[PDB]
C-alpha cells in the first residue's frame, strides 16, 4: 500500500518518492499540492453567446 | 409542584373554553429543560452536533367511557411562536382522535438549512415550537371523574445522528471522593 | 377493521377511529383540467402542498336548542393560508374539497345529525321582494344559524329551518352527496366534492360553488352529566387547486 | 501475502405522495411496551432525499476510546513521615465522577486497558532555595492481590522479581503500556446488588468485587537537601470494548467513592407555566 | 443582428434593441435543487409562472451630481406580489435571479455606469465600533445613495464612495459579474446570477443572499438641451424558486 | 500491489508574419462584462517560444498551505490573581491581520487544519531570583461548545474525559496534530450579510456563524516560589483546500476583530502629474 | 503480514493506510473503532409476536 510518484523537477535536468500513510483518518494525510489544474473561462468569459476574438464585437 | 411525580402528567378537563392551549413547549431537545434529563437529552449532552428527525407520542390515560379529539402541531423557526390554534394549524399538525388506540405519535419532520443543528442551540440554529390544542373537547358519561390526564415519550428516529463528542456538564464535584 | 380510516393531504394529516365509509360527490374524484376542455390560454399555477392541506374552522356549541348551521365555501377560506392569497390575487380558480366534521359524545348522549354539501343553494330574503347584502348570508368563517321560527328581519335571509331557506322539504336533501353522524355508531363524516360548475373555471370571490350544511334531526338529550354541550369542529381541504389570471390583490 | 485487504449510512427519505386508506400508522398502543417505528414518510408528504451522514462517531469503542484521569497524590522526596514519601493507591475507576458516570452507563463491560502516566515536580517553597539537583527518576510498582506491600520509601519490596514495574525519568515522554481483561469472571460488572457472605451479611454493593491490586509510586532514591514535591496522574483508556444492559444515566450528585448513597434531587428544572415557551 | 434580445418570463416579456450580450454568473444557470444535496425532507412548493416573473422597482433620476445606488435583495422584493407572500409563509427558500438595468439616453449624452451583483456585501457602520438597525441598509425596495463625502452620522452605514462600503478598492469589483452601461453603444445591462450559498437553503427574510450595486464612473454631463436628467430603472425576475417548511406569516 | 505508480505549462507563442485583412483582434467592446482573449501574436510579429514556466506555485493549496500565527497570550504559574494563571480563547480567525487577508480573498472555504503549539517560558524579574525548578509541563484543552469551562486552574474541568487534551513537556518538539472540517454547513463563510433573528434584529456580520469552542492551557502542577511567565502561540496551516467567489483584498486597514469596520482611506498615491514618469 | 485497509473520508471527495502489529500480545494493538454494525431491535422490538406499522396495533 506504498504510493510512488514523481516529484517537481526542472526541464532538461531518479525523481521519484514513495509515501505510506500511518493513521486511519484522511484528515491527517499530507498535503496535497501536486495538481496543476485551472480554467480561467468562468471568470474571463460569463456571457452567455460565444464571441470570436477575430470578429467584432458587437455586429 | 409540590409532588415531583406530578410533572409527568397533563391536566384536563370537562367544559374546556372552545379551542383552548393544552401545553407549549420549545423545540430544543438538548437545552431545554423538558428535554433536558430525558433519556435521550442525557445522551445528546455528550455530544455538540445532531441531525435528524423526532417522534412524540401521546398516550390517554382517562377513563375508558371518555372521549375527545386534540389537535398537536409543529411549527418551524419564525418570528413569533403561535397563539391560536387558527395560527397553530397552518404548519404541520396531526388530529387525534381518542379511541381503542390509546396512543398517537406525531413525527417531527428535519426542517433546517443546515445539516447539523448545535446541542447548546440558539437563535441561529432555532428549530421551533410544539403545542398542543383542543379540537372537540373532552366528554365525560355520567359517575366518572371530572379530570383525566396525558403523557408524552420522546425519541428519535432511524435517521438520527450525533457528532462531536464533548464532556457533559450536567456532572461536576468539589473535592476527591 | 374497517371503522378507522387515515387521511394525509400535503403537511396534515387527519385520524379517525369511529368513522363511517367515505362518500366520494357523485362517483367522480377531483382531477386536474384536462386540455381539451380548457379555455384560458396562458399556464395555469398549481400550488400543490401549499394551498392543498386540511384548514380547520372556528368551532361551534352544539346546546339542546340548536336547530342548525351552514357555511358557503369558498369565501369560508377566503381568508386561510396562501390559498386566501391564491384567491385574492388570481382571477379564475379551480379546486376540489375534502370535507371532514367532527363531533363525539359519550355513549350516554343521544343525537343524529346531517351533514349534505348542496351545490348552487341560491336562498331568498326574508320579506319577499326586497334584496340582502352580501353579509347575511357570507361574511368569512363564522356559522349562520338557523332558525324555528319564521324569519321577519328584511335584512337577512329567511331561515325556516323546515323549509331550508330554499322553498323546497328540509326532509328531501337527500339527494345531495351527504352523510349522517349518529352519537350511537358514529363521530365523524367525510365527504369528497369534485369541481361542479357550468365552465371551466369561475372567479371564487363572485360566485359560491356550494353550501354546506348541518341539521340535527333528532336533538341532544343527555341526563346526569357534568358536560353541558357538544362542541362540533369542521376541517376542509382543497384538492387539485389551480389558479390562472394574475392580477392586483382583491382588496 | 505480503499485503492483505482489508460505509454504513443513516435511513434515506422516500418520495410521498397523498394517501386515503383504512391504515393507520399513526395510532399504536405503548401498552405492549414497543416503541413505534413510524418514519415521517408515513404522515405527510416527503420528497426523496439521500442522506450521507453516518453514526461512526456514537459507537461505544469510540464512545469509551478516550483517556481519562482517575486518581492523583503527592509524595516529597524527603520528609519527616515516612508514609509521606511515597504514593499507595488500591485501584478502582469510582473516584473520579466524569469517567464515574461514563462507564456507569452499562451494567457489565469487557475491554482491554491502556494506562499512562503524567508526573511532575515542583520545588517546595522555603527560607533557602538554592540548591542543584540532577534529573529525577521515579519508579511505578504494581502488586497483584495478596502480594507484599513496602512499608517505607526504602523497603526490600521495591526489589521486584515478578511484578512489573517501570522506572521513568523526567524530561522524557510520558509512560505507557496495556493491561488485558484480567477479571475472574466473563465481564467487569459495574453494579452488584448482593452481598459477601451466604446469609446476607457484611459488605455490600460492588465494593465485595473489587480486586484489582494496588499501585506503588516512589523517587527511586532522590533525596534533595530541601524538600521537593511530585504529583502523578493516572489515564485510562479501554480499548477493544463490548457492552451489555444499558441503564439509564444517573442524575443525582456522587457522595461517596465505594457506595451508590445520595441525596434526593428534582427530577428538572421549571419554568412559569406549562404555556410558556418565551 | 445580436444587438437585439427578447426574454419572457412567466406573462412578462423584456425587449430591448441596443443591448450587449448577456452575463451568465459565474457560467451556471439556475437550477432546482437535486435530490442528494438536499436536507429538508418535506415537498418543497414550486409556484411557477406566479412567482418567476419580471417585476418593476421603482425609478430612480440620474443628476450631474449623483454618487451611486444599491439595493439588498431580496429584501426589495419582500413586498411584491405572490413572491413576498411566499416568502413571509414560509421558513425556508430558494431561487436564482435576472436583473435587467434600462437607462436610454441621445446620442449627444456621455455617461458611463457600472453594474455588479456582490454576494456577501457585508457593510460597515459610519462610527467603528456603534452598531446600525435593519433600517440604514435595507428598507423595502426604496434605493440608498452612496456618498463623495465620509459619512459622520453614527446611526448609518458609511457611504464613502471610493471604498464601496465594505473597505475595498471600488475599481477592483470588476471580479464581481457586472457588465457596463456606456452612453455611446449601450442602454440597458441583463446579468443571470444562480443561487450563491454555502447552504442549500436559507430563511430570505434574514440574509441578504446579493446586493445590487450602480456606480457612475464618468458622471453625466450633456449641454443645450430640454432634458434634465436620464432615469434609471431596475427589473428583476425570480428563477426556479421553491419553498419549503409552511407556517404562520411573519408579521 | 506493494507499490501503485501515481507537467502543466503556460501557453507558447507561435510565429507570426505581417497581416492586412477585415479582422480586427485588438478592436472589442467591454460593455460586455467579457475579458479580452488578445495575445501578442495578434498585434505584431512574433517568434516562435516554448515556454516551460509553470503556475504550480499559484495554487490555491500553495497559496494557503502555510502556517500562520493567530493568537498569543501569556499566563503566570503562580500569582494572587485567579484568571492570570490560565488562558481562556474563544477560536477566530479575524486576530491577526495578516492571516485574516489572506482568507477573506475568498468568501467560501473548506478545508482540513493542523494546528502547531509553541511555548515558551521565562522567570520573572525580582529582588530574589536564585531557585531550583525541574522542567513545566503544560496542558491544552479544547471545549467544543456547551460543554462545561474551569474557574480555576485546579479546577475538576481539568480531568477531560471525552474532551481532547495534549499533555506537552518542555525541552521536545511542538506539538502537533490534525482537525477535519467541522462546520455545520457545508463551507466556512468569511462574511456573513445577515442577522441572527428572524425579525432582522440582534447580532450582524460573521460574528453570528463563530461557535467553534474554545482552547484552555494550564501549567499542570508547576507552582514555583517566584513567579514565571510563560507565552502560547498557536499556528493554522489549511490542507486540501477548496474556495469559491473570489472578492477584491481589502484596502482599508482593520480596527476591529469582529467587524468590518473602517475608516475611508485613498485609493492610491499621488504624483506631481499625469505626465510625470521620473 | 501488513493489513491494508481504506481510512474514513467524505463523500464526494489514496484513501488507504498500512498497518503492522509489532508486539505478541493482541491486547497491544491498537483500537479497532472501524465498525459500524448496530441493531436497535433488541430494545425497540422486544415483542414476543410481530407487530406490522400498517395494521391497528391491537385487533
Ligand atoms: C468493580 N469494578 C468493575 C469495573 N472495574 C473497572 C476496571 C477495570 C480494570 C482496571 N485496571 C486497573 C489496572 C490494574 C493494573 C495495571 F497494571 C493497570 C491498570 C481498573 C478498573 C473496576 C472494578
Ligand atoms: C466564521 N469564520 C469562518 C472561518 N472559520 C475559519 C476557521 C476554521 C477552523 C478553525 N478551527 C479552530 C480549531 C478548533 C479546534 C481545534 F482542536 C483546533 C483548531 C478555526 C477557524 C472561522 C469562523
Ligand atoms: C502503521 C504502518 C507502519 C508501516 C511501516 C513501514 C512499512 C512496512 C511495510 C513495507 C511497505 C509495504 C506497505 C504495503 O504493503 O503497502
Ligand atoms: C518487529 C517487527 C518489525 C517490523 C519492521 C517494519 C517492517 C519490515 C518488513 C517490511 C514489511 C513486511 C511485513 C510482512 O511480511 O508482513
Amino acid at each position: 500500500g506504498a504510493q510512488v510518484s514523481t516529484q517537481k523537477t526542472g526541464a532538461h535536468e531518479i525523481i521519484h518518492y514513495t509515501n505510506i500513510n500511518y493513521y486511519k483518518d484522511a484528515a491527517s494525510n499530507s498535503a496535497n499540492r501536486q495538481d496543476f489544474t485551472q480554467d480561467p473561462s468562468k471568470f474571463t468569459e460569463p456571457v452567455k453567446d460565444v464571441m470570436i476574438k477575430s470578429l467584432p464585437a458587437l455586429n | 409542584t409540590t409532588d415531583q411525580m406530578e410533572m409527568f402528567r397533563i391536566p384536563v378537563t370537562i367544559n374546556a373554553p372552545l379551542q383552548q392551549q393544552v401545553f407549549g413547549l420549545r423545540l430544543q431537545p438538548g437545552l431545554d429543560s423538558v428535554f433536558k434529563h430525558t433519556l435521550l437529552g442525557e445522551i445528546l449532552n455528550y455530544y455538540a452536533h445532531w441531525s435528524g428527525s423526532m417522534k412524540l407520542t401521546f398516550v390517554f390515560c382517562g377513563s375508558a367511557m371518555a372521549t375527545g379529539k386534540f389537535l398537536i402541531a409543529y411549527s418551524p423557526p419564525g418570528a413569533n411562536p403561535p397563539k391560536t390554534r387558527k395560527d397553530a394549524m397552518l404548519g404541520t399538525h396531526i388530529i387525534w382522535d381518542i379511541g381503542l388506540q390509546s396512543s398517537c405519535v406525531l413525527c417531527v419532520p428535519w426542517i433546517s438549512q443546515t445539516h447539523y443543528r448545535l446541542v447548546q442551540q440558539d437563535e441561529y440554529t432555532s428549530a421551533g415550537y410544539v403545542t398542543c390544542w383542543y379540537q372537540t373537547g373532552m366528554i365525560v358519561p355520567p359517575g366518572t371523574p371530572n379530570s383525566s390526564s396525558i403523557m408524552c415519550f420522546a425519541s428519535a428516529c432511524n435517521d438520527f445522528s450525533v457528532r462531536m463528542l464533548r464532556d457533559t456538564p450536567f456532572i461536576s464535584q468539589d473535592n476527591k471522593l | 377493521s374497517d371503522r378507522v380510516r387515515s387521511i394525509t393531504l400535503g403537511n396534515s394529516t387527519i385520524t379517525t377511529q369511529e368513522c363511517a365509509n367515505v362518500v366520494v360527490g357523485y362517483g367522480r374524484w377531483p382531477t386536474y383540467l384536462r386540455d381539451d376542455e380548457a379555455t384560458a390560454e396562458d399556464q395555469p399555477t398549481q400550488p400543490d402542498v401549499a394551498t392543498c392541506r386540511f384548514y380547520t374552522l372556528d368551532s361551534i356549541k352544539w346546546e339542546k336548542g340548536s336547530v342548525g348551521w351552514w357555511w358557503k365555501f369558498p369565501e369560508a377560506l377566503s381568508d386561510m393560508g396562501l390559498f386566501g392569497q391564491n384567491m385574492q390575487y388570481h382571477y379564475l380558480g379551480r379546486a376540489g374539497y375534502t370535507i371532514h366534521v367532527q363531533c363525539n359524545a359519550s355513549k350516554f348522549h343521544q343525537g343524529c345529525l346531517l351533514v349534505v354539501c348542496v351545490p348552487e343553494a341560491e336562498m331568498g330574503g326574508a320579506v319577499v321582494g326586497q334584496a340582502f347584502s352580501a353579509t347575511a348570508m357570507a361574511n368569512g368563517d363564522k356559522a349562520y344559524e338557523f332558525t324555528s321560527a319564521t324569519q321577519s328581519d328584511q335584512t337577512k335571509v329567511q331561515t325556516a329551518i323546515h323549509n331550508a331557506g330554499m322553498g323546497v322539504g328540509v326532509g328531501n336533501l337527500t339527494i345531495y352527496p351527504h352523510q349522517w353522524i349518529n352519537l350511537r355508531t358514529n363521530n365523524s363524516a367525510t365527504i369528497v366534492m369534485p369541481y361542479i360548475n357550468s365552465v371551466p373555471m369561475d372567479n371564487m370571490f363572485r360566485h359560491y360553488n356550494f353550501t354546506l350544511m348541518v341539521i340535527p334531526f333528532v336533538k341532544l338529550d343527555y341526563a346526569d352529566t357534568a358536560s353541558t354541550y357538544v362542541p362540533i369542529t369542521v376541517t376542509v381541504a382543497p384538492m387539485c387547486a389551480e389558479y390562472n389570471g394574475l392580477r392586483l390583490a382583491q382588496a | 501475502g505480503d499485503v492483505e485487504e482489508a460505509v454504513v449510512h443513516v435511513a434515506d427519505t422516500m418520495r410521498s405522495g397523498p394517501s386515503n386508506s383504512a391504515s393507520v400508522p399513526a395510532l399504536t398502543a405503548v401498552e405492549t411496551g414497543h416503541t413505534s417505528q413510524v418514519t415521517p414518510s408515513d404522515t405527510m408528504q416527503t420528497r426523496h432525499v439521500k442522506n450521507y451522514h453516518s453514526r461512526s462517531e456514537s459507537t461505544v469503542e469510540n464512545f469509551l476510546g478516550r483517556s481519562a484521569c482517575v486518581y492523583m497524590e503527592e509524595y516529597k522526596t524527603t520528609d519527616n513521615d515516612v508514609n509521606k514519601k511515597f504514593v499507595a493507591w488500591p485501584i478502582n475507576t469510582k473516584q473520579m465522577v466524569q469517567m464515574r458516570r461514563k462507564l456507569e452507563m452499562f451494567t457489565y463491560l469487557r475491554f482491554d486497558m491502556e494506562v499512562t502516566f503524567v508526573i511532575t515536580s515542583r520545588q517546595d517553597p522555603g527560607t533557602t532555595l538554592a540548591q542543584d539537583m540532577p534529573v529525577l527518576t521515579h519508579q511505578i510498582m504494581y502488586v497483584p492481590p495478596g502480594g507484599p506491600i513496602p512499608a517505607k520509601v526504602d523497603d526490600y519490596a521495591w526489589q521486584t522479581s515478578t511484578n512489573p514495574s517501570i522506572f521513568w525519568t523526567e524530561g522524557n515522554a510520558p509512560a505507557r503500556m496495556s493491561i488485558p481483561f484480567i477479571s475472574i469472571g466473563n465481564a467487569y460488572s459495574n453494579f452488584y446488588d448482593g452481598w459477601s457472605n451466604f446469609d446476607q451479611r457484611g459488605s455490600y454493593g460492588y465494593n465485595t468485587l473489587n480486586n484489582l491490586g494496588h499501585i506503588y509510586v516512589r523517587h527511586v532514591s532522590g533525596s534533595s537537601p530541601h524538600p521537593i514535591t511530585s504529583t502523578i496522574r493516572v489515564y485510562f483508556k479501554p480499548k477493544h470494548t463490548r457492552a451489555w444492559v444499558p441503564r439509564p444515566p444517573r442524575l443525582c450528585q456522587y457522595k461517596k467513592a465505594f457506595s451508590v448513597d445520595f441525596t434526593p434531587t428534582p427530577i428538572t428544572d421549571t419554568r412559569k407555566d406549562i404555556n410558556t415557551v418565551t
